[PDB]
């Protein structure tokens, strides 16, 4: 295991990353109450998903690495809180784009129009959404629809390709959660630099957009490959899972750190 | 006409010239130095939400009262970081904020022009405005309380006056100053105070007959704040050539001056310590210095307000002190 | 730990921290507009010490400060307007013929104002008042009495544009702040239209800005 | 500022009944409120408590779950749901306002009062009636379990008066300190265990019953009654 | 004009005060500081126990 050694340990250093940068955000929106408005609530809802991350995902992401001999509800249920708050973030990064759509959409109404009781509500109604996405495979949806096999077979390994099934990865954590906001998202800041203009500006858009992609999509069509027959390398393989966790070290360097509020109190 | 009064211009001169035999560095530089004074933050108020103008302690030395420009004025227990009282004002526009003796007033004023006098201890328990006075033209700068029945109060009408709160009526009018006046001080004895004025000028004021007793100069720029020594004999005043200031009224002249090359900002509040060792002074550099009045040398930096520093008072038992400043945030130092 | 009343006590201060931020959001949705400049004309229309006039338009609750009262130094609380969205100055036209010059007095307010310290990032509404005055004084007076460096025709259009250039001159940091020029009418009501839309690209950027956007 | 308490009367013990009071004269819902119970010819006893805002609401351990305390600030009316009576909670019920702040003198004011037909500190009262001549300085005694000095400085003992046909009224809520509408002759002084109230002159509006009251942990238990006759 | 009926006096009324010299005004500052150092708690810095902050 020359490789695995080098994965689990990478880890932690980017898990820790995140950890650290998230609770100082949660703090300085609670010691300035200056801050406490409308456009550092979404921030809050982002910070606290990547808290989320780094005390639940990062030990479990570990777990299901070493493919300890466990029971299969149990190693279903530790795989099912990898997807309940990582979706949570991409949630929570669509939930700020549309929070920068209503700026440049509605002018003087936004205000009046969006009101603290309903940015709970729509906070709330994302991460309620990210829980349930997290906990489909164990309502029905288990490898054991696949093979009469796999339903004898108890207290096996845990490994994530043997208990998840390849046909969520694609079809309900793709195309819908991976595949839909980013074609949203796209629009939404295609449609913030037509109005802004009726190149400092246009880096600060395609930035953001840069990271999301960047940690989501390379892991995305390795699933691709697998459900279509082929082989991927596990040197690629790890790589993938980092990039994906890598999102929670950047968002306190990509949207608290670029405003000018915060830059001042940091 | 005026070469009568310029030829006796030169006969305060010359007395004050013979008067000052020595200075006040050739008495003092033979003792020790207090040392680097160094003190922290012990309790941070953080409920304003606008720039805080102006603070006043309370005579039991627990409660202060803040004034900021959202319009609130906000009555903090300073032991366990709780708010007493909140109370609306009809105006935002305030600068100045006073506390009563016995506690149970609070004065508040700004660019209305109005000084609003609000009850504490009301049977209802709620704050409400007892006495509203409004005699001024020019905007109100610093008010403070002798007693429950009258009140003296600085304005930028170039006059300063006396008032009565259970008649709403001024008694006495102080009259003489050029410049806007900006700040107020009580003596200890409650017999005589000073104003400090804009027109690089402060004037010593009798409340009983109201007359100007003496006039001090020196600066070179407008006076923003003026405080007593605690014997009551002396006062310093802070202006905005980055200079402080001590005179005496019995020498009336000048006697130390406190500066630095490398302060270039203006000064906005100074406070005594309880023993007069230490002066207080709230820079435009984001900082609080603490000035040795007796050495002319910084003991102490206080940097840790993110705006710069408006208003500062020190309790009447020297324990703490609180600065206030335009990041909303009160912070209390001991 | 807490007594019984201590309990209470920090359970009061807790009931009046979501009032501070019930008025403060409240506070914060409307917006402030300093009215300077030497003024009447236009706040009978719309519609001592400092007076404050607060009036609605279009579900935007507008407040303006007249500070035209103040007779004591401006220095002292000009700092007091920092947070605000827009100053309104209003400059009369009538009076480039009458006497020191009354129309290079309000040149002289407007280098102080721009090139304060408090006013870099806020934007400044400019009102050049008395249009309708100013056109029979082009015709029997001309505009070179003030500038002798004046050039081009002595009509009123060519004389009414002369006046705004140099008060776009006077600017600076124009990357920062927008100086919107308007001629009053008071006739009509596009005086309070021109302030509405003035204000929102102001506020566009407010909201922009405090994302990090623009 | 006065409080009347509506409802009361003949009631089955199988019956229920609501009890409500009427606030005029004050900011009511700044005021946290009490309910307190006086049985016949016996002390006072406390039933239950809102804070402002209907934040925390405390029972006495006797009708918890029985009984439901309720608030309406803009009605300005106090409610309290009584579900479950005995043979034993038939008694005069009044009605406190009191606040909570630095300085404040809580259990300021008490209503008219209607009528209605094992780690809690006890006080107790050394004598059950002293008959005083006026003019003879006298001291009143109540003796506590529980040391009522607590870690911030300030003994949570309250002094109350019974006059004959009226309502109770508040003389000293701290030791050393004295509350408003009070004569000068009330004095009072506090040690760990054992306090007194020291009376220097005697009226004809000074004779009734004494109740000591402690403030320091809920339940709140009122004296026995220090009876004084003429 | 109105400069001769207030100013002319008012100085004069100044000029007239009596002056002790700096070297004995500016004792009494000294001596006024060394009397209360032991009460001045921003000085010496007091034990927690007795300190409310
Ligand atoms: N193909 C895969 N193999 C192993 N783990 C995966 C795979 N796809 C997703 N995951 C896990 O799911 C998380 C997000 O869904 C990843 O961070 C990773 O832990």
């Amino acid at each position: 295991s020359l490789a695995n050694v080098t994965y689990i340990t990478m880890e932690i250093f980017i898990g820790l990353c995140a950890i650290v940068g998230n609770v100082l955000v949660i703090c300085v929106v609670k010691l300035n109450p200056s801050l406490q408005t409308t456009t550092f609530y979404f921030i809050v809802s982002l910070a606290l998903a990547d808290i989320a991350v780094g005390v639940l995902v990062m030990p479990l992401a570990i777990v299901v690495s070493l493919g300890i001999t466990i029971h299969f509800y149990s190693c279903l249920f530790m795989t099912c809180l990898l997807l309940i708050f990582t979706h949570a973030s991409i949630m929570s990064l669509l939930a700020i784009a549309v929070d920068r759509y209503l700026r440049v959409k509605l002018t003087v109404r936004y205000k009046r129009v969006t009101t603290h009781r309903r940015i709970w509500l729509a906070l709330g109604l994302c991460w309620l959404v990210s829980f349930l996405v997290g906990l489909t495979p164990m309502f029905g949806w288990n490898m054991k629809l696949t093979s009469e096999y796999h339903r004898n077979v108890t207290f096996l390994s845990c490994q994530f390709v043997s208990v998840m099934r390849m046909d969520y990865m694609v079809y309900f954590s793709f195309l819908t959660w991976i595949f839909i906001p980013l074609v949203v998202m796209c629009a939404i800041y295609l449609d913030i630099f037509y109005i802004i203009r009726n190149f400092k500006t246009a880096k600060s858009l395609f930035l953001v957009l840069f990271l999301f992609a960047l940690s989501w999509l390379p892991l995305s069509i390795i699933n691709c490959i697998i459900y279509f027959n082929g082989e991927v390398p596990q040197l690629v393989l790890y790589m993938g899972i980092l990039l994906s966790h890598a999102n929670s070290m950047m968002n306190p360097i990509v949207y608290a750190y670029k405003i000018k509020k915060f830059k001042e109190t940091y | 006409l005026r070469q009568e009064a310029e030829q006796l211009k030169n006969q305060i001169r010359d007395a004050r010239k013979a008067c000052a035999d020595a200075t006040l560095s050739q008495i003092t530089n033979n003792i020790d130095p207090v040392g680097r004074i160094q003190m922290r933050t012990r309790r941070t108020l953080r409920g304003h939400l606008a720039k805080i103008y102006a603070m006043h302690w309370g005579t039991d030395s627990r409660l202060l009262v803040s004034a900021s420009q959202d319009g609130k004025l906000i009555i903090w227990d300073s032991y366990t970081t709780n708010k007493v009282h909140a109370i609306p004002l009809r105006s935002s526009w305030v600068m100045t904020c006073a506390y009563a003796p016995s506690g149970n007033y609070v004065a508040c004023g700004g660019l209305d022009n109005i000084c609003s006098i609000y009850n504490l201890k009301t049977r209802e328990g709620n704050v409400r405005v007892s006495r509203e006075l409004a005699g001024h033209t020019g905007y109100l700068s610093c008010c403070r309380f002798l007693d429950d029945n009258q009140i003296v109060t600085s304005s930028g009408d170039t006059t300063c006056a006396l008032w009565d709160i259970e008649t709403g009526q001024q008694t006495t009018t102080f009259t003489g100053h050029t410049g806007d006046v900006m700040s107020l001080s009580l003596a200890p004895d409650t017999r005589l105070f000073v104003s400090g004025a804009c027109d690089a000028s402060a004037k010593l004021w009798d409340v009983r007959e109201g007359m100007c007793r003496q006039t001090f100069t020196g600066h070179e720029s407008d006076i923003n704040a003026i405080c007593f020594f605690p014997n009551g004999n002396a006062f310093a005043t802070g202006s905005d050539d980055a200079t402080c200031r001590l005179f005496d009224l019995r020498a009336d002249q000048e006697l130390m001056t406190y500066s630095h090359d490398n302060i270039i900002c203006g000064i906005t509040s100074v406070s005594f310590s309880k023993s007069g060792r230490l002066l207080l002074a709230g820079y435009d550099d984001f900082n609080c210095n603490v000035w040795d009045a007796l050495k002319a040398d910084r003991a102490g930096v206080l940097a840790g307000h993110d705006n710069r520093v408006s208003c500062l008072g020190v309790t009447d038992d020297g324990m703490a002190v609180a600065t206030g400043s335009w990041d909303s945030f009160l912070k209390i130092w001991n | 730990t807490l007594s019984a009343e201590d309990k209470a006590a920090v359970e009061r201060s807790k009931m009046i921290d979501r009032n501070l931020r019930e008025d403060g959001e409240k506070a914060a949705r409307e917006v402030k507009l300093l009215l300077l400049g030497a003024k009447n004309t236009i706040v009978k229309q719309m519609k001592t010490g400092i007076v404050e006039t607060h009036f609605t338009f279009k579900d935007l609750h507008f407040k303006m400060f007249d500070v035209g009262a103040q007779r004591s130094e401006r220095k002292k609380w000009i700092h007091c307007f920092e947070g605000v969205t827009a100053i309104i100055f209003c400059v009369a036209l009538s009076d480039y013929d009458l006497v020191m010059n009354r129309m290079h007095a309000s040149m002289k307010l407007f280098d102080s104002i721009c090139n304060n310290k408090w006013f870099t990032d806020t934007s400044i509404i400019l009102f050049l008042n008395k249009k309708d005055l100013f056109e029979e004084k082009i015709k029997k007076s001309p505009l070179t009495i003030c500038y002798p460096e004046y050039a081009g025709s002595n009509t009123y259009e060519e004389a009414a544009a002369y006046i705004q250039c140099q008060f776009e001159d006077l600017n600076k940091r124009k990357d920062t702040k927008e100086i919107y020029t308007h001629f009053t009418c008071s006739t009509d009501t596009k005086n309070v239209q021109f302030v509405f839309d003035a204000v929102t690209d102001v506020i566009i950027k407010n909201n922009l800005k405090d994302c990090g956007l623009f | 500022v006065q409080l009347v308490e509506s409802g009361g009367g003949l009631v089955q013990p199988g019956g229920s009944r609501k009890l409500s009071c009427s606030a005029s004269g004050f900011a009511f819902s700044s005021f946290g409120m009490h309910w307190v119970r006086q049985a016949p010819e016996k002390g006072l006893e406390w039933v239950a408590y809102i804070s402002s805002g209907s934040g925390t609401i405390y029972y006495a351990d006797t009708v918890k779950g029985r009984f439901t305390i309720s608030r309406d600030d803009p009605k300005n009316t106090l409610f309290l749901q009584m579900t479950s009576l005995r043979s034993e909670d038939t008694a005069m019920y009044y009605c406190v306002r009191s606040i909570y702040y630095y300085g404040s003198s809580p259990f300021d004011f008490w209503g008219q009062g209607t009528t209605l037909t094992g780690s809690d500190i006890v006080m107790t009262q050394a004598t059950s009636s002293v008959p005083v001549t006026p003019g003879e300085s006298v001291s009143i005694s109540c003796r506590s379990s529980k040391s009522l000095l607590h870690s911030n400085g300030n003994t949570y003992l309250y002094w109350f008066l019974q006059r004959p046909g009226q309502s109770p009224q508040l003389l000293i809520y701290r030791m050393s300190n004295l509350a408003s509408g009070v004569p000068d002759r009330f004095s009072g002084s506090g040690s760990g265990t054992a306090f007194t109230l020291t009376i220097s002159r005697l009226e004809a509006e000074d004779v009734g019953v004494y109740y000591c009251m402690q403030h320091l942990e809920y339940p709140l238990t009122f004296g026995a009654g220090t009876k004084l006759e003429l | 004009i109105a400069q001769a009926r207030k100013l002319v006096e008012q100085l004069k009324m100044e000029a007239n005060i009596d002056r002790i010299k700096v070297s004995k005004a500016a004792a009494d500052l000294m001596a006024y500081c060394e009397a209360h150092a032991k009460e001045d708690p921003l000085l010496t810095p007091v034990p927690a126990s007795e300190n409310p902050f």
